[PDB]
Order: structure tokens, then C-alpha cells, then sequence
């Protein structure tokens, strides 16, 4: 049917000559983390400040995510690192996130 | 009525609020802001290894110049690894009766003064620095990237007008520095 | 000569319109990206 | 005098901060580049650390602080440039 072919042969939203598309491709190439412009955000939010169980689950989850080489191209941890952990955490400490390139 | 037509690019305003993506959007807006999940990334690519104390001054200059744009909040750089300046880098720590100087330094850290910055060159061989140095600087050190967040809606008319201002600020921060003439790339959703 | 140009005035006008529109379109096709 | 040269450097920086401006040239900035040994690690003066700090502040032309001690006005290697930028 028409919709099957339409979802098969989908085209990118932005042109190849878009300055932002060129920028994202070059950023991914230089930093060696994929030639895409797509990226997701895995947020994990809790009723109480995230502690060590959340950190263990997060480590295991990013270990799982990095294994899927075909879909997950890269991810910026920023929370398993004590130097940058507060950049990936709320002021109240109840939420954290990680960006994953697709 | 035509010369009053305003448009919008935020696609989550035109979708039911019971989609899982919107559920997580709300979960994130409950804790950081609505613009934390749509960050911009600015990359300055030079022609030399920028992993030295001399070029990190220009990197902090670029970070501050981008942070000084009006609708910008939470610029995140290597000299600013959580949108907050690194402690023990302000002017009362380049200077180093000691109960006075310690009070001065710890008053300059309780406000994140950010008027001066050094990072001595023994931070590049510190193992607790490389895992964050790999996130922000190219593996050969020739490029550095900054992660920028907006204050309100990134995909509004103001958040889209902020892109040229971010690029201009980054270009004016490297003017007259050894990083002058570097290529500036800005990606993201806005 | 007017007697034969005012017989094919419709194709001439169509050609003029197509030329103007095509040049303006190929000019606008260069504004993006730059 | 050293007091008014601070305001001169302030004017030079404020003009340099205009958008389409490059290469502002003043007495406190005799080649569009700030004078070396004037940044904040030289008003402050284990010395291999402070020298590294000062020479890292000169390799980038930091330009966050500036003094020019008052013994630059009687330096003969300064008057020929002081006559170009300041009235007689």
C-alpha cells in the first residue's frame, strides 16, 4: 500500500545544505560519535533524591545501551563522572538524564 | 489580520499530552526546565592542540561570552563542567594571616565569581580530568565544544533568533586571540 | 512586423512570463544555504 | 600617569568590543595586541608555577587586568610611542 512505501522511503527533515545539518555532521565526525543529527534523552526521575541504587542501575543501563551498536551510535555519560555529574542532575537531585546519539 | 501572523516550531504544543515523549518532557520540566532536553552544541575547531593552559583561557572566554547572551542559561564547557565555574580558579587562588585569604577564596567560591581563571597545567595529566576532557575536546585537541541551554522555549521565535546571537558571541570571543579565524559550528534543534 | 506578431501574441506573452518566472525562480533557489 | 592609563585601556577594550571592529590600536595596545607582562599574574609578583601562570596569560593575550607601573614614562624606549598616541 501507499503508506508502506511512504514509511519505507522516508527522507530527512532537513536539507544536506542546511548549516545546522553540516554542523551536526561535522561535530559528530570530529568527536567520532556518529554522522547523524538524531539524538534521544533517557531521563530517570525519582520521588526521592537519586542515590547509589539509581547510579548502579544507570551504569548497567548505559552498558546495555552502548552494546546495541546498530542503533545507539554514542552517548554522553556526564553522570557516571564525578567531575560532571552535577551537570546531568537537577538542583533538587531527583532527576538525571543522559543524551544518546542514534 | 495577516500582519499579526505568528508561527511556532515547537511540535510538542500540537500533540496530545498523553504521549510517552511528552510524559518524559513533563518529568524533565518538573526538575530542570523545558529547554534542558533540547540543547545546542557549539564547536570551535582550531588548527592546533588546545590542551594547554594558554588556550583554556580563550575557552573560558568563549564560555562566558556565550553565557552572556540574553536568553541563554546553563552553558556547559570543560572550564565549566556543570554550567557552574570550576572552584579554586577565581582570583584569590591565583594569588596563593591566612585566615583572611582563605575567607576571601571561600567567599569567591560561594558565589561562583568567575572574574579570573587559570587551571594550572597539571590538570592535563590528572587522571580524574581526562574522562571529562574527552567529552569536550576533540581526541587530538583541535576542537572544543560547548553545550548550550535556552531559558524558555527553544523552538519559539526568540529561541530561533538566539542562534545568530550565539554564533556572533562565539565569533567575538575569539577575536584578537590565538584562536582567531577558527571555524564555528552550531548544531541542535533551534 | 505587427500583422504577424499580433497573431502569435499569446505564445509570446506565455514565453515572456515563463522566462521572467524561471529566472526569478532560479535566482531564489540560491538564497538558501549560501 | 598610571591612573589614567587604566581608563585608556578601558576605552581601548570598550571600542574593541564593538561588533564589526578589529585591530584597535592604542598606547596600552601598541599593535592591536595587549602589552605583555601586564596581565593579572604580573601584578601579583615554587616560582616555576607563577612563571607558568604568567606565560600562559601572555600566550593568549588575556587582557583581564593591566597596570603599566609608573617607571614606563621615564623609559626612553617608551617615549617615541608615547608621542604617537598622546598629545604633546
Amino acid at each position: 500500500q501507499l503508506e508502506t512505501v511512504g514509511q519505507i522511503q522516508a527522507v530527512s527533515m532537513s536539507p544536506d545544505a542546511a548549516p545546522s545539518m553540516i554542523s551536526m555532521k561535522h561535530i559528530g565526525k570530529v568527536f567520532e560519535e556518529g554522522d547523524s543529527d538524531s539524538a534521544a534523552m533517557i531521563v530517570l526521575e525519582g520521588q526521592r533524591p537519586l542515590g547509589d541504587a539509581a547510579h548502579a542501575f544507570y551504569d548497567q543501563m548505559i552498558g546495555r545501551l552502548q552494546a546495541d551498536t546498530t542503533h545507539v551510535q554514542s552517548l554522553q555519560d556526564f553522570w557516571g563522572d564525578p567531575l560532571t555529574a552535577t551537570g546531568a542532575q537537577s538542583s533538587d537531585g531527583k532527576a538525571a538524564y543522559v543524551q544518546v546519539k542514534l | 489580520t495577516l500582519p499579526g501572523y505568528r508561527t511556532n516550531y515547537n511540535d510538542r504544543n500540537y500533540l496530545p499530552a498523553d504521549l510517552p515523549a511528552n510524559e518524559g518532557y513533563a518529568a524533565a520540566e518538573r526538575h530542570f526546565s523545558q529547554a534542558r532536553m533540547n540543547p545546542e552544541v557549539l564547536m570551535v575547531e582550531s588548527d592546533h592542540d588546545m590542551r594547554n593552559s594558554a588556550d583554556f583561557l580563550v575557552i573560558n572566554k568563549i564560555a562566558k561570552a556565550i553565557f552572556a547572551v540574553e536568553g541563554i542559561s546553563r552553558v556547559q564547557a570543560i572550564t565549566r563542567p556543570d554550567g557552574k565555574p570550576i572552584e579554586h580558579t577565581s582570583i584569590p587562588f591565583l594569588i596563593s594571616m591566612q585566615e583572611d585569604s582563605a575567607a576571601m577564596g571561600e567567599a569567591f567560591d560561594a558565589s561562583r565569581n568567575d572574574d579570573s581563571f587559570y587551571l594550572p597545567p597539571e590538570v592535563f595529566d590528572n587522571p580524574d580530568f581526562q574522562r571529562g576532557l574527552e567529552q569536550f575536546l576533540s581526541p587530538d585537541g583541535h576542537a572544543v565544544r560547548f553545550i548550550i541551554s535556552h531559558e524558555g522555549d527553544p523552538m519559539s521565535q526568540a529561541g530561533i533568533a538566539r542562534i545568530a546571537k550565539i554564533k556572533t558571541a562565539a565569533k567575538e570571543a575569539i577575536k584578537g586571540t590565538p584562536l582567531e579565524g577558527s571555524a564555528i559550528y552550531l548544531g541542535g534543534t533551534a | 512586423m505587427i500583422g504577424t506578431l499580433k497573431r502569435a501574441w499569446i505564445p509570446l506573452l506565455i514565453l515572456v512570463v515563463v522566462a521572467i518566472a524561471g529566472f526569478t525562480v532560479q535566482r531564489i533557489r540560491t538564497f538558501f544555504g549560501s
